[PDB]
């Protein structure tokens, strides 16, 4: 399928940025997670980034470490995550769905077989957080064989060789890292990225989504103004889940308000 | 692109987030440069001799082999400053940090021995040291935590995942992801992403080089086998490296068998795990059927880790090294035997290597064999653990 | 006084009642004489070739080793008349009986394979055969009991002690104690009192002699290792004997691990028993703490015996041969693998040897190694046992 | 001690043979076995031969195979047998006590330690049924160090070398085998033994006791007439135990009658 290409063409025709929330699948349980994801979509999410709970999420700060732990406390397995993904796609035919994976969960039962299962349930992209471009070959090859976009990371300190590699190998979107460190709303990126955004377009890269530390509407607007196609927010969304574990109704209301405000900031 | 091969056959690599690749490339370049720098080598040799006390003794143990055709030597890394072999490579990595112009050290620890080694090297060489330790390990290792703080190191408990060594490994890499321009990550074993397996081997290889010179001086030949315990792989690859090209010398690595391989409560991934990708490397892992990293177990905290360095996995795959396991009970017997018959209190880690050498002797007592056990550490730290087990029996 | 050494180092001897010493001395003298007699050797060679079908094939198994650096050959004793290696030595012992002027044969059996081998040799060579079998084994081995009776042998159930193989061993010696002037005791393995361990080795050594000639013809070198299962020790010592002086050739004996060594439900006395005196020999035994002979266990009746021949205990003690164990489940997997990948149904006994060779390959798949497994028998007899286990899973 | 030497000197002064029953210790249980042994002594036994139950008694026919099995069914262990032996000696200070052992029970915890325990409980001799003179050295050496007589077997087909060996090495008594085969009352010796008896005396052997197949008074008389110092009977005694398992009282009465009759046959 071409779900990212179709999304970005439609947003380009509206001079509009993408707003892409991240959540951990099955946080705080399978049923509540499915309700959370439908609320994110209804409130204006353009695409999703969905984490499979992993024992050792070494690119994640405490907020998403704790989301992984809540999903494990609910007994969530990768098999249950793929059942959730099939049902999300059965409800929502066009929204691009990206997975946030760690290498062992992709390699575990065979890299090719992992990407074949992603294609079967209707996933559009996979980002393997602990596979740098140097180690990416079997992952990106299996992704492309199964119509999955391999998502590459463009760090703030990217040199020209890395920009050309990320631009050539990637599909779907290019992940534009705000900053060094790990995921977290408590740490905001304070480096201008418009130069990297311009070099990525010059090299015909997949459209850029800015991610890490995006927690406010002004940051979504700023990402679009800098030339990015949109912005990803995870910890800020997951903090609303963590704060409202005792009130599932208030959790969905606060997620709706937050996603609505973040999506409004993307509009022309 | 790298200067050195990041793989040992299919094992190893650099499975880190993209943000960390410049840190690994910088470290590899600094190491390759340092290995060609006579001044770096001279300062490392000076620390190893005058601060750590190298060379270490090679002790012939005659009482424990009496009435057999086994001759057993112990390479006495227990006598190194700090009481374990870890001191060798922390001094080298501290010098690499200084070569790169860094002022801060990050380290992970489980048993606390690497934390203490990192803290002592940092105190000596004027580096600010911070140590990540799983909260469960902090609770179990009050003495080592106090030693680290006496030496001026910051000890940071890790509460995420299983609150043990793999979780501290993750936290150290999370910190480095945001701090590598100022801090060096002093990884504690011959594992993790390239270039650490290579660096840690080269900064431990004096174990095997001295052993070779000492055994030739004393016996006029090479050993039939050298035997070492395998936690992450540093003391074993340090003993093995200088013998790899001596095809007649057996290389035997001993993984912890815990309560027994059949119980699943062990730390023997090389022979009883499954290849996976974790801690920056492709290596044998203990893992669940669906690929979560599993809980290892050993009576000895220094061996209690669900993976193993990639060079061991490679040496096994080609048949150059053989890997075996020793249970808690076998290790405890070896500990008691060395105390009573040689007056040496071995680390429970090292006791796994000794237990396998004693089995080689006892199973075939008329086989002529010249064995070296790497006595990786002293066992003062283990007398409470041993007291508690003998009491409970 | 004896013509030959009754011991292999500390193991072996002639621990029989005084009444039986003339029977052992007569047999030893007849054997030493026969080994110098070209007519005896020619009649033995004729039977082995024209009746039993020697030489047996040496089969290169390419499918099961594909993608590794293991080359595996199987020595095809499964193709010998009777479907197991036992036929070789029963023909030699029947000729010794005739040399001494005897008309009657006594034999023990557990699995029934030795009973059938003794009965077929006796039918061919005009000897009256009586076979002792524990009543529990008679009940479990109806097919072999019927084969023995078709060949005109008397089968006598033994109800004393544990009503299994050791009890039939005792009964055979009780009978011989009162009958040796007329009857020869055709012992079924390379165990028991001198001279049986020596005789059975020499009457099985064509296995290893042919293997050596065949591997040199096919590969231009000796094997890195020869691997054989160990019940009492006959097929293994038959394969090993001609290689003992070829110091580069590994000799690997595989004892049954049963449900696992840690369960105590195994047949691995050489590595997991205690030296004792029983069945006329000083040898490793499974025995109670107070010295009663214990019950062994294996999925394979041919390996299910609580002791082992003394030459294996000796070869182990000096480090010339190495002994390992393989569990029921490992043996069953090897059985299924050979059926599916080579079209050969191996005996479950032999499947223990194959399972260890497959482990040598799989553990170190890039190790170059030229292996021979002694395929001691065919597994037609085991398809009911295997059906029942696969069904119960 | 010198219990056999004292017994044979006393019997010689009365021109009398020894009658020596065999039983299995703890057949059919420890308490009944102790009562049986006291009855054997009271009825006129001059010495005892006592078997320790063993898993593999390969010199014994079915009667004594079945005695071993009854003792095992009662849970009888070698340790319990040595407790019985200590109590027998505590009751009966002069009767010679001989054990019938198999090699593994002697070797199990060390040959020297076995004979030291025999000395401690007051045993006088040990016959190890599956140790021929060729294998006897460590057994006979340990026996003599601990004041235990090692009992050697003189078979009917003994050559001159074996007669001289048995005569030199043995103490206490020389076991004169009636016949080939294994223990049993169902098989009577039908070879004259007076030539072996005369050669044993010429070589200064310990006095001969005839054993195997002795079940009748006329055989005891015949043994003495042939020049033997006495006779041993096992299976015939054990058959009375086996026949009377349901009546302990009748068992002791029939044992008394039998031993009385066998001992009467030994008298001048
Ligand atoms: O808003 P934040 O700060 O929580 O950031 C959320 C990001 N979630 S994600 O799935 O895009 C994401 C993307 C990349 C990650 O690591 C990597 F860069 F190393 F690959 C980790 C998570
Ligand atoms: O009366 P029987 O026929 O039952 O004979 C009883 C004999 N009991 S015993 O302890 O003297 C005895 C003596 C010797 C034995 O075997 C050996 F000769 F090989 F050593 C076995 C038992
Ligand atoms: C740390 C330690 C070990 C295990 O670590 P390796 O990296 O496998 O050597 C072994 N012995 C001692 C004494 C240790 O301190
Ligand atoms: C009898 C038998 C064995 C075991 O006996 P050994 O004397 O140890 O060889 C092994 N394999 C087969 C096929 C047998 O028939
Ligand atoms: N301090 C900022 C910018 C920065 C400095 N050095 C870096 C190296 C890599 C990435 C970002 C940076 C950050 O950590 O994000
Ligand atoms: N747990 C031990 C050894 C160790 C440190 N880091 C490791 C990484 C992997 C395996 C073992 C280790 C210590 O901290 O002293
Ligand atoms: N039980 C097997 C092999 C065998 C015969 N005699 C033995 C003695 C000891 C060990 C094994 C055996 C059979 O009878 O065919
Ligand atoms: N038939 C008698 C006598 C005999 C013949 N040959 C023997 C050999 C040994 C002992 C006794 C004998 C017996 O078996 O006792
Ligand atoms: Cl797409
Ligand atoms: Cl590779
Ligand atoms: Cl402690
Ligand atoms: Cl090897
Ligand atoms: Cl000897
Ligand atoms: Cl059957
Ligand atoms: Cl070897
Ligand atoms: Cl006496
Ligand atoms: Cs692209
Ligand atoms: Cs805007
Ligand atoms: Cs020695
Ligand atoms: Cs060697
Ligand atoms: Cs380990
Ligand atoms: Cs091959
Ligand atoms: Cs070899
Ligand atoms: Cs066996
Ligand atoms: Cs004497
Ligand atoms: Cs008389």
């Amino acid at each position: 399928m071409e779900r990212y290409e179709n999304l970005f063409a439609q947003l380009n025709d509206r001079r509009e940025g993408a707003f892409v929330p991240f959540v951990t699948l099955g946080d705080p349980g399978i049923e509540q997670s499915l309700k959370i994801i439908d609320t994110l979509i209804d409130a204006g999410a353009d695409a999703l980034e969905l984490g499979v709970p992993f024992s050792d999420p070494l690119a994640d700060g405490p907020t998403i470490q704790n989301a992984n732990l809540r999903a494990f406390a609910a007994g969530v397995t990768p098999a249950q995550c793929f059942e959730m993904l099939a049902l999300i796609r059965e409800k929502h035919p066009t929204i691009p769905i990206g997975l946030l994976m760690y290498a062992n969960l992709v390699f575990n039962n065979g890299i090719d077989a992992f990407y074949a299962r992603c294609e079967q349930v209707g996933v559009d992209s996979v980002l393997v957080a602990d596979v740098p471009v140097e180690e990416s070959a079997p992952f990106r090859q299996a992704a492309l064989r199964h119509n999955i976009a391999p998502i590459f990371i463009c760090p703030p300190n990217a040199d020209d060789d890395l920009l050309r590699q990320v631009a050539s190998y990637g599909r779907g979107y290019t992940y534009l890292l705000s900053r060094s460190g790990v995921t977290g709303a408590e740490n905001r990126g304070a480096l201008p990225l418009h130069h990297l955004i311009e070099k990525l377009k010059e090299y015909h890269a997949a459209p850029a989504l800015q991610g890490f530390g995006i927690s406010s509407p002004e940051q979504v607007s700023a990402a679009v103004r800098a030339g990015a196609a949109g912005a990803i927010s995870g910890s800020a969304i997951v903090k609303i889940i963590e704060k409202n574990l005792a009130s599932p109704k208030q959790m969905l209301a606060e997620l709706r308000s937050f996603v609505s405000a973040m999506k409004a900031a993307s509009r022309a | 692109t790298t200067l050195l091969n990041p793989y040992f056959g299919e094992f190893g690599g650099m499975y880190v987030p993209q943000i960390l690749m410049p840190a690994l490339n910088q470290l590899e370049e600094a190491f390759v440069s340092a290995q060609k720098d006579p001044e770096f080598q001279a300062q490392f040799a000076d620390l190893l001799k005058n601060y750590a006390g190298r060379p270490t003794a090679l002790t012939k143990c005659q009482n424990i082999t009496a009435g057999t055709r086994t001759t057993l030597y112990l390479k006495r890394e227990d006598l190194l400053h700090g009481g374990a072999h870890k001191t060798n490579q922390v001094l080298g990595q501290a010098l690499l940090a200084k070569r790169m112009g860094k002022s801060e050290i990050i380290a992970e620890t489980g048993a606390g021995q690497h934390g203490v080694a990192s803290a002592l090297a940092s105190a000596l060489l004027g580096l600010k040291c911070r140590i990540y330790m799983g909260a469960k390990d902090v609770e179990r290792q009050s003495p080592n935590v106090f030693r680290m703080r006496l030496m001026g190191a910051e000890v940071i408990p890790v509460h995420s995942g299983s609150a043990t060594l793999k979780d501290a490994c993750n936290e150290a890499l999370r910190d480095w992801s945001g701090s590598y321009e100022t801090a060096h990550y002093m990884l504690g074993t011959a594992a993790g992403p390239h270039p650490y397996p290579t660096i840690v081997r080269e900064f431990q290889r004096m174990i095997g080089e001295e052993t070779k010179a000492q055994i030739l001086d004393k016996e006029g030949r090479l050993p039939d086998a050298v035997i070492a315990c395998v936690g992450g792989g540093s003391n074993a690859i340090g003993m093995f490296a200088d013998f790899i090209n001596d095809t007649s010398v057996g290389l035997i690595g001993v993984e912890p068998g815990g309560h027994g391989i059949e119980t699943g409560e062990h730390g023997a991934p090389l022979k009883h795990g499954r290849v996976g990708i974790y801690f920056g490397m492709k290596a044998p892992m203990m893992q669940t059927a669906d690929g979560q990293i599993e809980e290892s177990y050993s009576i000895s905290a220094g061996l209690d880790f669900p993976s193993v360095g990639p060079q061991h996995a490679y040496l096994n795959s080609i048949g150059r090294a053989d890997y075996v396991s020793i249970t808690d009970d076998e290790a405890l017997e070896a500990f008691k035997t060395l105390c009573r018959h040689e007056g040496i209190i071995p680390a429970l880690e090292s006791s796994h290597a000794l237990a396998h050498a004693l089995k080689m002797m006892r199973e075939q007592p008329e086989k002529e064999q010249l064995l070296v056990v790497n006595l990786s550490g002293r066992g003062d730290k283990d007398i409470f653990t041993v007291h508690d087990i003998l009491k409970a029996r």
